[PDB]
RNA sequence: UGUACAACGGGGUAUUGUAAGCAGUAGAGUAGCCUUGUUGUUACGAUCUGCUGAGAUUAAGCCUUUGUUGUCUGAUUUGU
RNA sequence: GAAUGUUACCGCAAUAGUAAUUGAACUUAGUACGAGAGGAACAGUUCAUUCGGAUAAUUGGUUUUUGCGGCUGUCUGAUCAGGCAUUGCCGCGAAGCUACCAUCCGCUGGAUUAUGGCUGAACGCCUCUAAGUCAGAAUCCAUGCUAGAACGCGGUGAUUUC
RNA sequence: GCAGUCAAGCGUUCAUAGCGACAUUGCUUUUUGAUUCUUCGAUGUCGGCUCUUCCUAUCAUACCGAAGCAGAAUUCGGUAA
RNA sequence: GUGAACAGCCUCUAGUUGAUAGAAUAAUGUAGAUAAGGGAAGUCGGCAAAAUAGAUCCGUAACUUCGGGAUAAGGAUUGGC
């Protein structure tokens, strides 16, 4: 979360250690994105920082147009897989992983998604609002 | 509150109850219970597995009297005439001969 | 006696579930009346 | 009884259920009432 | 939610809003078509039955007669059909439209009296509307009178008043057939 | 020796997914007998359908019970 | 767990232990300050991190419920119904256990340190200090919480006749 | 390795806000040496893993005093493990 | 019998039914299994484990001593009647 975050977020199931890769659900070039910190996150010996939905994540495109790979950049998780529960009581969960590569201030390199996005991303993050479809 | 129902089988699911799937193309899936829920990920059809809803509607599994006939009908009758013409003499010329 | 759950709108301003409904989880106690059968008085000492 | 008069806002918010689960806790219970069980199954081959 | 009644004895219509989700709550899971005793809904609708017709949820998207389902959902429409009116000839559009099942995401109900009840509706049972046009081609002016085809025609086609200023004119239709 | 306790049985609650049996103008079809068919007849046929959300299991650390059956003084020790 | 008459119930509390932690967002506020560029904080709100103590309504994991169904190979003449394959295999699977993979809960008084002060001499002036004194920290002592001295203790019940 | 005393200088001006030469007083025992007391009829190396506890010469967190502290940011210092 | 089979698994003939026993099912083990989401981030190192597999058809690269590499890789199919 964050810069750039106005909001508060209610906890979620993390979902995403780092390692995990995720399906890139932009239009930037890029086809995948490869978790390498979780922004906000703490410390405890030996757990993996891990994300959540609507969470920035520092990544890298493992796969995708070259003039985006081999750096590190933020991204913003919007689909997860690993269920969680919200206030409302359900427990849900969507078919993939997956995010959209962002600035610090959190705003879309891309200018699509595609895909479903979960709302809890969308409520906090206006620019993930806007190039969005379907939320939730 | 809204009571839910279940995508495969039809059970009603009350509220923080079964799982919510969203699937690639945004449709969303609701189950009750994981025996729903492994059915459907198992690619089963809910109109072959025989204590669906929607298998008992398809095989017309005891409906009864659903079928059995109703009583509404209406008993109405009344004038009005047309607008513009004096509905007054629209009664009086309105006394037929067959 | 055992645990059950709970649907009810949130009053809280400023929260983002502000009246939203939440589901929440309850423990019910069994709670007969109780009955008084005697009485105990204290005093205060130096030991306690 | 609270050994202090808590002020916290959470404590003080007051409730007002609007709902209580009632489906049996000895599986996965689909129906609240007999009633509401009734109603949704239909005649089975015991009963009437 | 606004209801929308009509009283089509009388051609009479007009809105009733219900808050209260319980006297709302009579309505749920009711379609289209089914009928409603009324005291549910207010201590004047006692007596009264409603058919219920249709309506409009909140973004304002029409009920569509026998669709099942209590919400929205997108459906090829054709000519001759609800909630469509074809641009062109052969022209089918992609649409929302709401499901037939009443739930509280509605914003109007459109209710159709079938039975009045024990006590008088307002502006309802107690004014009345009388059809804008008369019957124009031969044998519905026959119908309307009850006339055999022997009586003439010409002497039973409704006629108009209408003035201009100083002068009063009289115009009728123009019998066919 | 009683709102007792137990073993059964009953009812609820659960889990599975439609029991055995019988029947059928359902069935790719196949045999055999002639009286060689203006459904000829006698059986067989994975599977299907009906009776049938049936049948089975359900406290062994689920709930309940007006029913049935039974049980209800053996041993040891203690004092300012 | 012997012994301090026996046995039972309800309690006291010496001593020992002890626990909560950190961040962000909103708002304050585009404010104070600043030529400008920039740019805070206290009160209030919502969440979060690390930690702890439980708990199993829900969701998920576990399956010898060998509970129901399915499957292979063989064996019981067929049928029905079963046996065997170190739990034959598979799908579902109650109960129990269980997960920041699940939910809930984690108290408020006082005394102080540094430091800033009051009054005030020593030293006619002056000084927070010498006497006396105010305010004060994730500190300390209590509150609270866990154990309860098996040689610390209280209140109470009933106390055997062959 | 860590900390002082003097104060010529540094610091636009100004020794000591922050620093500090020539000298000089110490402290520490996670450096390395120097020694050879104990163990060669045995006290099983280095690292890591796990886990507890302790020290403070405090990196963060509470409260403060300084500043070449306007604000924001930072630096120096105290009570603090 | 299944099956490519002197495999594994089940069986007839023959032969065994020997291996202290009883009661419970705490920790920790030994041996056998499973785990949401992630997928080697663990570790000296993928150690251990998991994944793969039969057969029929399709389709197979660099390179080569022309013999190979090759079941390369990659796919589809498979019951009963
Ligand atoms: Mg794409
Ligand atoms: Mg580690
Ligand atoms: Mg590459
Ligand atoms: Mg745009
Ligand atoms: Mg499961
Ligand atoms: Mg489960
Ligand atoms: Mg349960
Ligand atoms: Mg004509
Ligand atoms: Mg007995
Ligand atoms: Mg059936
Ligand atoms: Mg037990
Ligand atoms: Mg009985
Ligand atoms: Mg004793
Ligand atoms: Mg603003
Ligand atoms: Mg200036
Ligand atoms: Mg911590
Ligand atoms: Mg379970
Ligand atoms: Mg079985
Ligand atoms: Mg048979
Ligand atoms: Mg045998
Ligand atoms: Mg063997
Ligand atoms: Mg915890
Ligand atoms: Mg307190
Ligand atoms: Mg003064
Ligand atoms: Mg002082
Ligand atoms: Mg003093
Ligand atoms: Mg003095
Ligand atoms: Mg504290
Ligand atoms: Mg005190
Ligand atoms: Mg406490
Ligand atoms: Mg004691
Ligand atoms: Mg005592
Ligand atoms: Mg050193
Ligand atoms: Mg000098
Ligand atoms: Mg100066
Ligand atoms: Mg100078
Ligand atoms: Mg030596
Ligand atoms: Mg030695
Ligand atoms: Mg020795
Ligand atoms: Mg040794
Ligand atoms: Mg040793
Ligand atoms: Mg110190
Ligand atoms: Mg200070
Ligand atoms: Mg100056
Ligand atoms: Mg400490
Ligand atoms: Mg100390
Ligand atoms: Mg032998
Ligand atoms: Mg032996
Ligand atoms: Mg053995
Ligand atoms: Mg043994
Ligand atoms: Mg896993
Ligand atoms: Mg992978
Ligand atoms: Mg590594
Ligand atoms: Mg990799
Ligand atoms: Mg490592
Ligand atoms: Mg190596
Ligand atoms: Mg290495
Ligand atoms: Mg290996
Ligand atoms: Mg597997
Ligand atoms: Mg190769
Ligand atoms: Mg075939």
């Amino acid at each position: 979360s964050g810069n750039g975050a106005q909001g508060t977020k209610f906890r979620i199931s993390l979902g995403l250690p780092v390692g995990a890769i995720m399906n890139c659900a932009d239009n930037s070039g890029a086809r995948n994105l490869y978790i390498i910190a979780v922004k906000g996150s703490g410390s405890r010996l030996n757990r993996l920082p891990a994300a959540s939905l609507g969470d920035m994540v520092m990544a890298t495109v493992k796969k995708g147009k070259p003039e985006l790979r081999k750096k590190v950049m933020p991204a913003i998780v919007v689909r997860q897989a690993k269920s969680w529960r919200r206030r409302d009581g359900v427990f849900l969960y969507f078919e993939d992983n997956a995010g959209v590569i962002a600035n610090p201030k959190g705003e879309m390199k891309g200018s699509a998604i595609t895909g479903p996005v979960g709302k809890e991303c969308a409520d906090l993050w206006p620019r993930v609002a806007s190039n969005s479809g379907v939320v939730v | 509150m809204k009571v839910e129902i279940d995508s495969f089988s039809g059970a009603k699911i009350y509220p923080g109850r079964g799982t919510l799937f969203v699937r690639g193309d945004s449709k969303i899936f609701r189950f009750q219970n994981s025996k729903s829920a492994s059915l459907f990920k198992q690619r089963k059809n809910p109109r072959r597995i025989a204590w669906t809803v929607l298998f008992r509607k398809h095989h017309k599994k005891g409906i009864t009297e659903e079928v059995a006939k109703k009583r509404s009908r209406k008993t109405v009758k009344a004038q009005r005439p047309i607008t513009g013409a004096s509905l007054d003499l629209i009664k009086e010329r309105r006394s037929l001969k067959p | 006696a055992g645990m059950t759950t709970i649907v009810r709108d949130l009053d809280r301003p400023g929260s983002k579930f502000h009246k939203r409904e939440v589901v929440e989880a309850v423990t019910v106690v069994d709670t007969p009346p109780v009955v008084v059968v005697g009485v105990v008085g204290y005093v205060e000492t130096p030991r306690g | 009884k609270s050994l202090y008069t808590n002020t916290s806002r959470k404590a003080l918010e007051e409730v007002s259920l609007k709902w209580i689960d009632t489906a049996s806790k000895f599986g996965k219970g689909r129906f609240q009432t007999p009633a509401e069980k009734h109603a949704f199954m239909g005649t089975l081959k015991k009963d009437l | 939610m606004k209801l929308n009644i009509s009283y089509p004895v009388n051609g009479s219509q007009k809105t009733f809003e219900i808050d209260d989700e319980h006297r709302i709550r009579v309505f749920f899971d009711k379609r289209i078509g089914q009928e409603v005793d009324g005291e549910a809904v207010g201590d004047e609708f006692k007596g009264y039955v409603f058919k219920i017709s249709g309506g409009n949820d909140k973004q304002g998207f029409p009920m569509k007669q026998g669709v099942l389902l209590p919400t929205r959902i997108k459906l090829l429409l054709t000519k001759n059909v609800s909630c469509y009116r074809p641009r062109r000839d052969g022209e089918r559009k992609r649409k929302s439209v709401r499901g037939a099942i009443v739930g509280p995401d509605l914003a109007v109900l459109a209710l159709v009296i079938v039975k009045k009840g024990e006590q008088e509706l307002e502006g309802l049972t107690d004014t009345t509307v009388p059809k804008r046009l008369g019957p124009k081609r031969a044998n519905n002016i026959r119908k309307f009178f009850g006339l055999s085809k022997e009586d003439d025609v010409r002497d039973f086609v409704i006629r108009r008043e209408v003035t201009k200023g100083e002068k009063t004119y009289t115009k009728a239709p123009k019998i066919q057939r």
